[PDB]
């Protein structure tokens, strides 16, 4: 299977075949789309079937997904569960969940068959409730661990692993330890589970299971919690709505306060650097006589910009480091625009600022926003215009509107990301074809040096140790390997 | 057993991991050459 | 083209609605949320058909291949 | 390597135009050949298929097709598939003499 | 700046199932 | 109220095509540029 | 003599050796009777274990799993529900038409 | 210093090979026509660009191509030598 | 100036010019200003931010500066700026209502969508263009849920039966 | 009796062979073919 | 040209019929605008495909 | 659906053959023409 | 696609049942992902979809001309209103129920009307398939072009990445 | 000769007009909706000579 | 310990309205698995009859042909299911439509010209201008016109516009009505929307009297919450009238002192109909087609 530009290896690599109905579509899964960069907005896959028996044993063994796990660029998996498995494992694993036991009996056979060779038992095996005596209830970390009890092997022992989240302890409240991830004897014991645990990230669960249990295991367990994570969204949904994206009326005053000290922060910036002082006023002539000065020089122009945009950056650090945990409506469990951005689901802490916040500085080609001849940024404002607005500072939000001004400084900032995606990938694609031509037959022989095609030596070893570096991931992490000591022998 | 094996082709791999990775740097300014025209040169 | 037959929501039959809409905003003289709720159209899956409808066919009929012009 | 006439949108090509290019033979139909059986399509997601694993339309489940030998292990599928023929989909389209 | 006019007029047009008009 | 769908005035207009004077003027107004431009070669000062 | 057989369908690769634990196969059934029948089947005391799965939903198969403990096979868990669940719509029929014939 | 300053991590072992080929006769070749100059295959600088420059060169050698390249093994139909290309596998028959 | 643009007094009266026009603040009407007149002018956007004694101009309505197609886009100025100049390669590339002459015609390919519907949340200028005879679109009722799992990256599910009672039809 | 209809008049028009491709009412060569009663069916899908 | 809108349904043609096109062989080709330099004004650029032409050319 | 072609071999019969997968004329009796081919050439006045 | 940039193909003609229903018995016709606006941005998709239902309601038509709202006159306090008289959640919220369980669903779902567009380019001129066909007369390779049934090329990258994984045999 | 202009759009001219150009003079004006059909007449383009850069200013 | 008989003792039905078209009822303390198998048969397993395959002899008019096939299919028709069987599709066409499976309708329409006095309207101005669903006329074939004489087959909603003309252009087809089910295709579901809710619970916490409860009224439907005196303060009327606006949740003064919840074996089913059969006779199909979807499966041989 084949994703058009073929940047590397990992962009075509070996699938099964399962046949469908009803369908005109080829039909992938959500592991493989961050490999192949693939994302389904309209884009088109090549699909080769190959013709001997030769050939079937390289599209199984060489080029499959599963030995794909890992990326050989750096050694950082690149395979995991993307955008809504990561928002439900957060809601899943977190310390509300308590499922009963017709409902816990159900995500397990969700999402686990033996009928299609999932178990190892052939016969699914349940945990005893973590209540007793008012009413029988299991937790929802108590599911992730039946899940590894029935897809890992029985004579190996469980894992054990100590880990982190992108979700810092203070959004759960007073003394929480949801931030630590614990696994003892195959057992989640404390800590949600994130894009740092079954993402595509480094020293997670999924990344550890691929090393103790080996790469058949760690394509299983992805698959598994690709269906555990899409039975309970199914019972238990997701959304996002308006009010996710408002701040309360004590938090909105603290960004007006803030945003009410900006109003002098372009004349200070430019007081600054035409060496004036004491707050001359903005129409004094011998300060607009030195701004002119600045603006027929690329130089200091250069000056004046980094001055005022690093000046106006510390404000909107200001208003977003003052609301957006603290002047939200909704606090963070229920309000999902924060939560799709503490997972790691999809969006970072810009957005959700830009959104409830303010823009902030529109900057073009490294500098601000560009001028006239006659000093004007546009004709709305007067020439030589020390106001911070003037020279691009977005002082409105998405959720509220921005100005007829400052959405002209938002059209210029959206199209210098767009000109230069156009000469983004003619750059490096004739970087990677030259490459490709001496780097090419080079290859590890068989008394472990590198050598060319022709016989002539290139190292002695493949970088001094002929460590694969698909493989030298947990090799030097010995804190893993001693406390998974015998199921790692 | 985490040695490289022979015949693996770290020719193609290792033009493979710089040619992709510098499709995620082609933008401007943030005194030196930066980015991919200091590594065409 | 002319007005669906079915909602495309639930699925209430409301093509047989759109001539008696007509009637009630040109002969009664009604606006338009009330004569929707006189026509019995009160969830909003169905009250958005008749009130969205641009109903294009007495703009195809006037190009008739098959009289004289 | 030639002088010409005219303008004559840039004329006819001689055996080293036909060489030397991103296009022409050398680069076009040695490193880059067009192939058979091979299909593509408009990609669409699926949490129901495994992650090693593809799911591939019915469209293209009755055109593509693999030489399989008859031997005495597969004769009960194969002849199964020479009766369905090439329209229902555990089947198959042709059959090759000795 | 003259506000969004508020449109006059607007009443309940979302009632539970089985209750067409017996609120006044 | 702040904008409307304007229903009773497209059915009286999709129907009866106004025998007079076209209605959307600003129509009209998005191709000045292509039908003058062309207007000027015939019409004008000195033909 | 031709009954149906190709509706319900024990997959033996799955099934224990005793019949104390057994997976099914329906044809043509979805979360409709996937649900209300795994229910009910929750009701008997011997059930150890109970769920449906539907494997992919463009096709119309059904498979669901029953566990038990012991004195009763996985096969007679299956046609105890089944007859608890046809006694539950009689219920539910005639309570539905003794309001009818009440007003 | 280039990947770094993009907080992208690539290994050094694809840096040293990188390096290593560069200083593979002593000098700082490039990856282009002018240090693909001093080479082996004549089909791998054939495909890459100026083929009938390239081909000159070959000619006026009479230069004998060993088609060991990967770019020289795909023009004639040879099995590439790199991966299961690399060895042979050979049938052990019982009988004398 | 010192150093700037070469001073002087240039008037211009010929064929091609760009003209657009704009409130003049005196006597409240309209003038016609060209692009090389609005380098060095003063033209407020809104009225409620002109300044004393630097604006002579003022804009009518501040969508004077968008595009036809632009100024379609609900509520543009909350988007952030590729989405609203994506709809606008987006919204060309619709299969909506070519014409209504379409038996008098023979072109290679048309695109016809069958029941279009006018929109409940519409611009003003949706109207003046007469953008109601050529009908691009449906109202669906939407709603933002995970749910299904099948939705992911950009992929949207469509209802069963609001396509068999023909949802988004077309030829 | 077979028939075709003019572009431009609309007057029913049976075309024998040799005979030029005109309306006979007016003179208009585009000439569009009508349809007859004949059955085609569908799945009202 | 001087023709109603009932008169475009007449005579075949959409109601609201735009215009400023040409019609080709069927193919309903149109004149691209271009963006050309200000007629009749001097401008004062810069340029270094001006050394490029002769020697001693600044 | 056929066209009128020369003798299939294998000792078919007097037949007329027919293109089935763009590129390989069978007979009538479905006997593959042994190598045959339909050559194309390819655009994408000027 | 929507008229704000969201566009993405139908994934899954999704049956009717199985499908979340609304207190009022509505079904949508379209479901969309949430996570697709936390990096877009689009949030006047939020309230076009606050706007449309508060005017299917109303039976009125909606403004949505820009600059018309103002940070102080925010249009989430605007057609919020229109819906609180209506009847429904002041923030566009409606309580669904999951079609598949039948249970209610965790919090209330964001519901509301968007004029949604239908682009011109489908699978059914995308998608092509090839066992063998028509060939090129000085190459024999097979043809480009999908109308003549023609291949699918493997070009110059793929090459180097069936290098890059060993595979000397399907790259033969 | 002018019939020949707007089916290419080749501009063939002894003379030499000021354009910097010879070609895309002319473009089809698709149907394939109304949005699509008045965007080409409110279209402008600086020069097709220009996307011969490799210069974003 | 559950038991059927222990589910006997305690399930209710409290009809709240009946109608010709439409039913809103209750169903007490019964599981959402049931509640739920009981509104997913209703839309799709419950059959009725809709046009299947049209057969147009000329269709001169400006809708298309297979759009004008998908208006007819869509038209709901008042024809009583177990008057018809069901078709069989393992046999040709020609033994496939007896005068037991299928109802033939029929439309034939010819737009004229009128001679009227004058922009005027195209009713007063043409023949035949509008086709509507009444005109689909109902051909009994073979013994269904001693079956069909009590009721002919006419549509449920005889006013539907299917198409319109102009003269010269005529319409004139032949369809056949086959019985199906909605999970087919959405034509044949006997139902405008089946739908449930739950039983809203407002849990007032406080004692709220006095000014604060005048201002709790207005957080709610009108006859949701009540007032007497300082003294039966403020208590819920009718907690079914409610929807579930959570209005009363952004008040400040309100946000601890009450609690808004469901009742979670309370379901409310509001089944209204397609004009084919009473809403309440879609409801005992319902209980039946589940009751019969069990005895399948155990009167049938395990296999393997
Ligand atoms: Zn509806
Ligand atoms: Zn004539
Ligand atoms: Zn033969």
């Amino acid at each position: 299977m084949n994703r058009q530009p073929t940047l590397h290896k990992a962009s075509m690599m070996g699938h099964k075949v399962r046949v469908l109905p009803n369908e005109k579509t080829l039909r992938l899964h959500y592991a493989n789309t961050g490999a192949y960069n693939a994302d389904f907005d309209g884009d088109e896959m090549n699909m080769h079937f190959p013709q001997n028996e030769n050939a079937r044993a390289e599209a199984l063994n060489l080029a499959n997904t599963d030995s794909q796990y890992l990326t050989p660029t750096s050694g950082s998996p690149v395979r995991g569960l993307i955008q809504d498995h990561i928002s439900a494992g957060v809601w899943l694993t977190s310390k509300d969940s308590f499922f009963t036991r017709e409902q816990y009996q159900q995500y397990i056979y969700g999402c686990i068959r033996p009928e299609d060779g999932h178990t190892t038992r052939s016969k699914i095996v349940t945990l005893p409730p973590t209540i007793f005596k008012p009413y029988p209830l299991w937790t929802g970390k108590q599911i992730i661990t039946t899940v590894l009890l029935n897809v890992t092997p029985p004579d190996m022992p469980g894992i054990n692993l100590i880990s982190k989240n992108k979700i810092k302890n203070e959004y759960w409240g007073k003394g929480s330890l949801e931030n630590e991830v614990l696994f003892k004897d195959g057992a989640l014991l404390c800590g949600i589970l994130d894009k740092s645990q079954y993402g595509a990230s480094k020293y997670g669960i999924v990344h550890s299971l691929h090393e103790v249990y080996g790469p058949e295991v760690a394509a299983k367990v992805l698959s598994v919690l690709g269906r555990l994570f899409t039975n309970y969204i199914t019972a238990t949904a997701f959304t996002c709505g308006m009010d996710d994206l408002r701040l309360t009326a004590e938090g909105n005053k603290w960004r007006t306060d803030i945003l009410k000290t900006s109003v002098d922060t372009g004349r200070e910036a430019a007081a600054e650097v035409t060496n004036l002082d004491k707050d001359t006023p903005a129409d004094d002539p011998e300060l607009l006589k030195r701004l002119q000065e600045i603006l027929r020089d690329n130089n200091k122009s250069g000056i004046l910009d980094a001055v005022t945009s690093s000046k106006v950056n510390a404000i909107t650090s200001q208003v977003v480091s003052k609301c957006v945990p603290d002047g939200t409506m909704k606090k963070f469990p229920c309000n999902s625009m924060q939560a799709m951005a503490l997972s790691g689901a999809k969006g970072s802490n810009v957005n959700v600022s830009q959104i409830m916040c303010l823009l902030g500085q529109q900057a073009l080609e490294g500098r601000r926003v560009p001028v006239m001849v006659s000093g004007k940024t546009l004709p709305s404002f007067k020439p030589y215009e020390t106001d911070a607005m003037a020279g691009g500072y977005v002082k409105g939000r998405f959720y509220s509107g921005i100005k007829p001004q400052e959405y002209y400084f938002h059209c210029m900032a959206g199209r210098e990301g767009l000109i230069d995606t156009a000469v983004k990938t003619s750059r490096s694609g004739y970087l990677q074809r030259c490459l490709t031509k001496q780097l090419e037959g080079v290859h590890v022989s068989y008394d472990n040096s590198i050598r060319d095609a022709d016989g002539t030596l290139v190292q002695f070893m493949y970088g001094g140790d002929a460590i694969d570096i698909t493989k030298e991931s947990h090799m030097t992490q010995f804190e893993f390997c001693l406390d998974n000591y015998y199921a790692l022998l | 057993r985490s040695l490289i094996n022979p015949g693996e082709a770290v020719g193609i791999i290792a033009s493979q991991s710089v040619g992709e990775p510098s499709t995620q740097m082609t933008l401007n300014t943030f005194n030196v050459t930066l980015g991919i025209p200091r590594l065409r040169e | 083209m002319i007005v669906p037959v079915r909602c495309f929501s639930c699925g209430k039959v409301v093509g047989d609605k759109w001539e008696s809409y007509l009637n009630l905003l040109q002969e009664d003289e009604l606006d338009e949320g009330t004569a929707l709720s006189r026509l019995g159209l009160k969830r909003y899956c169905c009250r958005r058909m008749i009130l969205t409808h641009v109903d294009l066919i007495e703009k195809f009929l006037r190009y008739n291949p098959l009289e004289k012009r | 390597k030639a002088q010409g006439r005219t303008s004559g949108k840039v004329p006819i090509p001689g055996v080293k135009q036909a060489l030397e290019k991103k296009e022409g033979l050398f680069r076009k139909h040695m490193m880059g050949k067009r192939v058979n059986y091979a299909a593509r399509s408009v990609i669409s997601p699926d949490p129901n298929i495994e992650t090693n694993e593809i799911g591939v339309p019915p469209v293209f489940a009755v055109k593509l097709t693999y030489p399989e030998p008859v031997t005495a292990y597969n004769i009960a599928e194969l002849r199964q598939a020479v009766i369905n023929g090439p329209d229902k989909w555990p089947g198959a389209t042709q059959i090759q003499n000795e | 700046r003259k506000d969004v006019p508020k449109v006059e007029g607007l009443k309940l047009e979302h009632f539970a199932t089985g209750y067409d008009a017996e609120d006044f | 109220r702040t904008a409307d769908f304007r229903t009773l005035e497209r059915e009286s207009r999709f129907i009866n095509p106004p025998k007079d004077k076209s209605a959307f003027p600003l129509l009209q107004e998005a191709v000045q540029p292509h039908i003058g431009s062309f207007n000027a070669l015939t019409e004008g000062p000195d033909g | 003599e031709e009954p149906d057989r190709e509706k319900i369908k024990l997959l033996t690769q799955a099934t224990s050796e005793d019949g104390t634990s057994a997976s099914f196969q329906i044809v043509e059934e979805d979360h409709t009777l996937g649900n209300a029948l795994r229910y009910v089947i929750m009701k008997n005391p011997d059930v150890e274990f109970c769920g449906y799965s539907i494997p992919h939903p463009s096709e119309n198969l059904l498979n669901i799993r029953i566990q038990t403990y012991g004195e009763t096979t996985a096969v007679d868990a299956l046609q105890k529900g089944l007859k608890d669940l046809m006694d539950l719509c009689d219920v539910v029929e005639s309570k539905f038409t003794e309001k009818i014939k009440s007003m | 210093n280039v990947f770094s300053r993009y907080a992208i991590s690539v290994s050094f072992r694809h840096l040293d090979l990188i390096a290593d080929m560069m200083t593979r006769q002593g000098t700082y070749l490039a990856f282009n026509r002018q240090g693909m100059e001093t080479s082996t295959s004549s089909f791998m600088k054939m495909s890459y660009e100026t083929t009938c420059q390239f081909l000159t060169k070959a000619v006026l050698d009479n230069e004998r191509e060993q088609l060991d390249s990967p770019s020289a093994r795909i023009v004639v139909g040879k099995l590439n030598n790199v991966g299961t290309g690399s060895f042979d596998v050979l049938a052990k028959v019982p009988n004398a | 100036s010192t150093r700037g643009q070469y001073p002087g007094l240039y008037l211009f009266g010929g064929h091609s010019r760009m003209l657009r026009p704009v409130r003049y603040l005196p006597l409240d009407k309209e003038d016609i200003v060209g692009p090389f007149e609005q380098v060095y002018m003063n033209i407020a956007v809104t009225p409620q931010e002109i300044q004393n004694n630097v604006h002579t101009h003022v804009e009518f309505t501040p969508t004077n500066i968008l595009s036809i197609l632009a100024n379609l886009t609900p509520f543009s100025d909350f988007n952030q700026s590729p989405r609203n100049m994506y709809q606008c390669q987006m919204g060309k590339q619709t299969m909506g209502t070519p014409g209504v002459a379409l038996c008098h015609r023979s072109d290679n390919k048309l695109y016809r969508l069958q029941t279009g519907q006018t929109p409940i949340v519409k611009a003003n200028l949706y109207d003046d263009y007469g953008m109601d005879n050529f009908p691009n679109g449906f109202n669906a009722v939407v709603a933002v849920i995970s749910y299904t799992g099948y939705d992911m990256d950009d992929a949207m599910i469509i209802n069963k039966s609001a396509d068999e009672r023909g949802f988004g039809y077309g030829t | 009796t077979l028939k075709y209809i003019c572009a431009e008049c609309s007057s029913k028009l049976s075309l024998s062979r040799t005979d030029a491709v005109r309306c006979k009412d007016c003179g208009h060569r585009i000439l569009l073919k009508a349809r007859t009663k004949r059955l085609v069916q569908f799945e009202a899908r | 040209n001087k023709m109603s809108p009932y008169e475009l349904v007449q005579h075949k043609e959409e109601s609201d019929e735009i215009g400023g096109y040409f019609i080709v062989n069927g193919i309903e080709k149109l004149i691209r605008m271009l963006i050309v330099q200000r007629r009749n004004h001097p401008m004062a650029i810069i340029r270094p495909s001006f050394a490029n032409r002769g020697a001693s050319y600044s | 659906t056929f066209i009128r072609g020369p003798i299939c071999g294998t000792d078919n019969c007097p037949s007329r053959l027919w293109r089935i997968i763009d590129g390989r004329r069978t007979c009538q009796y479905g006997h593959v023409m042994e190598g045959d081919v339909e050559f194309n050439d390819d655009e994408d006045l000027g | 696609s929507s008229r704000h940039g969201q566009k993405g193909v139908c994934s899954r003609k999704w049956p009717t049942i199985d499908m979340p229903f609304s207190e009022t018995g509505i079904q949508p016709d379209i479901i969309i992902n949430p996570h697709a606006f936390p990096s877009r941005m689009t949030i006047g998709m939020f309230v076009e979809s606050l706007a449309g239902k508060a005017g299917a309601l109303h039976g009125i038509a909606q403004d949505s001309t820009p600059w018309i709202f103002n940070e102080d006159d925010t249009p989430a306090d605007y057609f919020g209103e229109q819906l609180a008289k209506a009847g429904y959640n002041y923030h566009g919220n409606e309580p669904m129920y999951s079609g598949a369980t039948g249970e209610e669903l965790r919090a209330d779902i964001y519901v509301g009307v968007v004029y949604y567009q239908r682009l011109r380019h489908m699978v059914n001129d995308k998608f092509q398939v090839r066992s063998t066909g028509p060939v090129n007369s000085l190459t024999m390779q097979p043809v480009k072009g999908r109308k003549r049934h023609g291949g699918i090329r493997v070009g110059e990258m793929e090459r180097d990445a069936l290098i890059g994984h060993g595979t000397s045999f399907l790259l033969q | 000769k002018m019939q020949y202009f707007l089916s290419t759009g080749n501009l063939v001219s002894q003379s030499g007009l000021d354009l910097q150009q010879v070609s895309g003079y002319t473009v089809v004006a698709e149907k394939i909706n109304f949005y699509r059909f008045i965007s080409h007449f409110r279209m402008v383009h600086r020069g097709s000579f220009f996307a011969q850069l490799k210069t974003t200013t | 310990e559950w038991n059927v008989e222990k589910f006997k003792k305690d399930f209710e039905v409290n009809i709240s309205s009946l109608d010709a078209r439409e039913a809103n009822f209750d169903l007490i303390n019964i599981d959402t698995s049931i509640a739920n198998a009981f509104r997913r048969i209703m839309i799709s397993e419950v059959p009725s009859v809709a046009a299947e395959y049209v057969y147009f002899f000329n269709n001169t008019s400006v809708i298309q042909d297979e759009v004008l096939a998908h208006r007819i299919g869509l038209v709901p028709l008042k024809v009583d299911p177990d008057m018809l069987t069901w078709v069989d599709s393992n046999l040709p066409d020609d033994e496939k439509f007896t005068d037991e499976n299928t109802i033939v309708l029929s439309l034939n329409v010819k737009c004229t010209r009128n001679p009227d006095a004058p922009s005027t309207d195209p009713k007063e101005l043409y023949n035949n201008a509008h086709v509507y669903a009444r005109d689909l006329k109902f051909e009994p074939q073979g013994r269904q016109s001693t079956t069909f004489a009590d009721c002919p087959v006419v549509p449920a909603d005889p006013d539907i516009l299917l198409a319109k003309l102009r003269p010269g252009q005529e319409i004139s087809l032949k369809a056949h009505c086959i019985l199906g089910i909605g999970g087919d295709h959405a034509k044949f579901s006997p139902v405008s929307t089946a739908s449930y809710r739950l039983l809203p619970q407002i849990n007032i916490l406080q004692p709220i009297k006095g000014e604060s409860a005048r201002r709790f009224q207005k957080c709610f439907p009108p006859g949701v919450i009540g007032i007497d005196e300082g003294s039966d303060e403020a208590y819920v009327k009718d907690a079914r009238k409610d929807t579930v606006s959570r209005e009363v949740l952004r008040y400040e003064e309100f946000a601890d002192k009450v609690k808004l919840g469901r009742v979670r074996n309370h379901f409310i089913f509001n089944v209204e109909s397609a004009g084919a059969m009473t809403p309440e006779e879609i409801f005992f199909k319902s209980v039946r087609i589940l009751k019969n979807k069990a005895e399948y499966l155990k009167n049938c041989p395990i296999t393997q």
